[PDB]
This record gives C-alpha cells, structure tokens and sequence, in this order.
C-alpha cells in the first residue's frame, strides 16, 4: 500500500537502498509492522514498523501483489469510524471469554445489512477462531463456530438497532478482528 | 470488426463501509 511502501522506502534512505514492501501486518488498533526487501534480492527482508494517521485504524489486506509479483497480507489505513477491531490486550472489552470490539450504529434507514468479519493471524493471514459473532444492543445475538469468517445478513432498522459490535475467541490462530458494515442484496 | 480486446469492468462503489456513529 501506500502507507507500508512509504515505510520501507524511508528506511531504505540511510543506505541508499531501493526498498519495497513484501507483506505486512496489522499489530493494533492503528499500528502495523512491514518487511521490506531491496528490489533487487526478495530474500533480504527487513522488519520496520508504522502507524496510522490521526483518525484511521490499521486495515489487514490479503492476497496483495507485491514488487516482486506474490500475493502478500499487506496493511493500509481506514477511516476509524468504518472499521471495527480488536486484539487481546488489556483495554480490549472481554465479554464471557470473548473480546469484543466498540459498538456503534449506521447511520442509513431501513436497509439490508452485512456484518462482514474475519479473524487473523499473528502474521497477517486469515486465521481460525473457536467463536465469532456479533452483539447486538449489548448482547450476543449471532455466532459461528471454528472459522477464519463470517458475513451474516440483518434487516438493519434505525428505530429497533441501537447498536453491533464483533466478537471473537482469541487463541493461537486468532489475534485480531477486523469487521465492517455493508450495504446487502 | 471494431471489436475491443481486453476487459471491461464497471463496478460501482456500493458495497464501501458504511459509516459508524459509536456508543
């Protein structure tokens, strides 16, 4: 992305290496960590960290094509009002074993909605988690059992749904959550 | 004759992230 080249581009600049991004990880809320490898030997990486902006969380991409042509996690920033996530740490809400990400409502009318969500890996893939979901108005009211995923529909309606929030099981293939609101069909 | 190679793709941006107001 441009956010994870911009890290290795600037940490090339000491040596006058040419640097690129080879994959990338989000490690928090805003922060992300990049491995960088000069243009000319892929086998060469180093380990730079970044943050985000001043109002965007870090968002975990898949399958993106690098410099080098392999389909890499990268990491970009998103405005922090259309993302929800959360890794296991202190400040994280924990709910009955779960950690649950901030809860907030769209602000659209009567629409069929997605609550698109996926758990992932210390490394930046896809992982797996025993259990995931969402609240709604502060309790759980959908699950799915030993998946990476989930991206149930919903009958949004301004008047019943005050608010969603993501939960997941944290566990060795589990250490953050990443979710959004989307319109459905 | 005329006929474009290649591929087009029109997609729209609907399925962005909707906007969140938290609690």
């Amino acid at each position: 992305s441009a956010h994870t080249e911009s890290v290795c581009v600037h940490a090339g600049t000491a040596t006058g290496a040419d640097l690129h991004w080879l994959n990338a990880i989000c490690t928090g809320k805003s922060t992300y960590t990049v491995n960088c490898a000069p243009a000319g030997n892929k086998n060469a990486g180093s380990t730079h960290t970044g943050t985000c902006p001043a109002g965007q969380d870090c968002f975990q991409l898949e399958q993106v094509g690098n410099f080098w042509g392999d389909r890499e996690p990268d990491a970009t920033c998103s405005p922090s009002n259309t993302v929800f996530d959360a890794v296991d740490d202190k400040e994280a809400t924990h709910v009955n074993g779960k950690v649950v990400t901030r809860a907030g409502k769209p602000g659209i009318g009567r629409k069929l909605i997605r609550l698109k969500a996926q758990v992932y890996r210390r490394d930046g893939h896809y992982g797996q988690t025993s259990r995931m979901g969402f609240f709604r108005n502060g309790k759980e009211v959908y699950h799915i059992d030993n998946v990476a995923s989930m991206e149930p529909t919903w009958n949004f309606d301004p008047s019943s749904d005050q608010s969603f929030s993501f939960f997941f099981t944290p566990g060795p293939n589990a250490f953050r959550i990443q979710g959004t609101l989307n319109l459905a069909s | 004759e005329g006929d474009i190679i290649g591929t087009f793709n029109f997609s729209s941006s609907d399925s962005q992230p909707l906007k969140i107001h938290w609690v």
